């Protein structure tokens, strides 16, 4: 019944941002063996909450949303941003309360010749609402011609491959992103009743 | 590095056929939508046909429907335009294009002629140094993004190649402290809420205390700073 924070940050594979993953962390105790430091993350920003709320889940569920984007797109994982990622892929509310963690993953998510396994949505009829997830693959109609059969040059498959190559500049390297949001509970979790003594006897 | 090379053009009588080749180097042809355009005399460029990534489909301008076929050989990294039943209105320079959407980061996007007849969360340690055995030091940990009062704070140390070793901790919203047996009596952990800072007072230092010392807050996972070097000489 340890909180699987280690699984979130050390996961072998991450989701594409258009199909971003959500993991629920609940009714568990903090894992006193898991540690990250300044060198681990390139960003660790909280909005309207102190990250110490992650330590006690007695009245809290934590939701960890994770995915891979470009270094120069991490700035879009913030309240009130625009751009392809915030508009069409993963949108934080204007009143967002939670934390955003990101780190350079060039050493895991790039490879010689390019890694193309990660995708993002390039076209959409309207902007996502906060925390909306759109994994559809309907053909996108960019012109006046409808899209039927193979008709229509201006008809577009809406998902786009990143191409992460290891020698790209840092702004075009892949970054893993974890968004942490907090659910206030009304009844105490069963876990409620994992102590600093575990490290000191 | 990244190159698209068009070929296949020529001068043919109305009703004949051609096959254009777009040979690509520096990326796999199948990962992005690939496209054929043409610019006819006296007109602007026109999209002719496109083949989406993988098996997501093909597209054709109505003017070439039933006459042109676009295809892709992954092994040869080439996109083809098979043109049958050519008409004079197909006369044009034909061009290849990759829809990388800027993912070929350093590739800025010749043709073939066809003629038909809010706060950052961070901890920063300081106070380390080189001292004589028996001496003292005081490490400071300046915290940003959270109140030190609200967290369990701790110090650990790590000698290179060795295993990290917890040294001291202080309880969240409280005053209970904990110490490794190895440092009891010599080390004292304390918290200044006004300065959002935690300290490690180290007395009677031993050469065995040599290590990088880190401060850390418990936020589900431990989150620690950058470390400060403590070296004790006998
Ligand atoms: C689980 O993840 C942990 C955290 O990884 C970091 O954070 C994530 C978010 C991501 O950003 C990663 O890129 C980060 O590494 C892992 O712990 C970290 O492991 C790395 C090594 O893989 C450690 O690093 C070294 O740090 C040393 C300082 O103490 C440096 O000496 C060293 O530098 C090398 O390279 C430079 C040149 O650039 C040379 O000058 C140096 O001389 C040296 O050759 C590395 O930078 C990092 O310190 C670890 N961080 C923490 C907080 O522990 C963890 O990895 C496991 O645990 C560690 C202790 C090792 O035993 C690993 O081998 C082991 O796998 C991950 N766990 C698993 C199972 O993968």
């Amino acid at each position: 019944n340890l909180c699987p924070f280690g699984e979130v940050f050390n996961a072998t594979r991450f989701a594409s941002v258009y199909a971003w993953n959500r993991k629920r962390i609940s009714n568990c105790v903090a894992d006193y063996s898991v540690l990250y430091n300044s060198a681990s993350f390139s960003t660790f920003k909280c909005y309207g909450v102190s990250p110490t709320k992650l330590n006690d889940l007695c009245f809290t569920n934590v939701y960890a949303d994770s995915f891979v984007i470009r270094g120069d797109e991490v700035r879009q994982i913030a309240p009130g941003q625009t751009g392809k990622i915030a508009d069409y892929n993963y949108k934080l509310p204007d009143d967002f309360t939670g934390c955003v963690i990101a780190w350079n993953s060039n050493n895991l998510d790039s490879k010689v010749g390019g890694n193309y396994n990660y995708l993002y949505r390039l076209f959409r009829k309207s902007n996502l609402k906060p925390f909306e997830r759109d994994i559809s693959t309907e053909i996108y109609q960019a012109g006046s011609t409808p899209c039927n059969g193979v008709e229509g040059f201006n008809c577009y498959f809406p998902l786009q491959s990143y191409g992460f190559q290891p020698t790209n500049g840092v702004g075009y390297q892949p970054y893993r992103v974890v968004v942490l949001s907090f659910e206030l509970l009304h009844a105490p979790a069963t876990v409620c009743g994992g102590t600093l003594e575990v490290l000191f006897q | 590095q990244v190159q698209l090379v068009e070929s296949g053009g020529g001068l043919v009588q109305a009703g004949g056929s051609l096959r254009l080749s777009c040979a690509a180097s520096g990326f796999p042809v199948e990962v992005w939508r690939m496209e054929w355009y043409r610019q006819a005399p006296g007109k602007e460029r026109e999209g002719v046909a496109a083949i989406e990534s993988y098996g997501h489909g093909t597209r054709y301008a109505d003017s070439v429907k039933g006459r042109f076929t676009i295809s892709r050989d992954n092994a040869k990294n080439t996109v083809y335009l098979q043109m049958n039943s050519l008409k004079p209105e197909d006369t044009a320079v034909y061009y290849c294009n990759v829809k990388d959407d800027g993912q070929l980061a350093y590739h800025y996007d010749q043709g073939t002629q066809v003629t038909v007849s809010s706060s950052q969360v961070q901890l920063v340690e300081s106070g380390g140094g080189l001292v004589q055995a028996g001496g003292s030091l005081r490490l400071s940990c300046a915290a940003s993004g959270f109140p030190v009062w609200q967290g369990e704070m701790a110090w650990y140390r790590q000698a290179p190649g060795k295993e990290r070793e917890w040294v001291a901790a202080i309880s969240s919203m409280g005053y209970k402290t904990y110490y490794a047996d190895s440092v009891k009596g010599r080390f004292t952990i304390s918290r200044d809420n006004a300065k959002n800072t935690v300290y490690l007072q180290m007395n009677s230092l031993k050469p065995e205390d040599t290590a990088v010392y880190y401060c850390a807050v418990m936020v589900g996972f431990w989150y620690a700073g950058q470390g400060t070097q403590v070296t004790v000489s006998a």
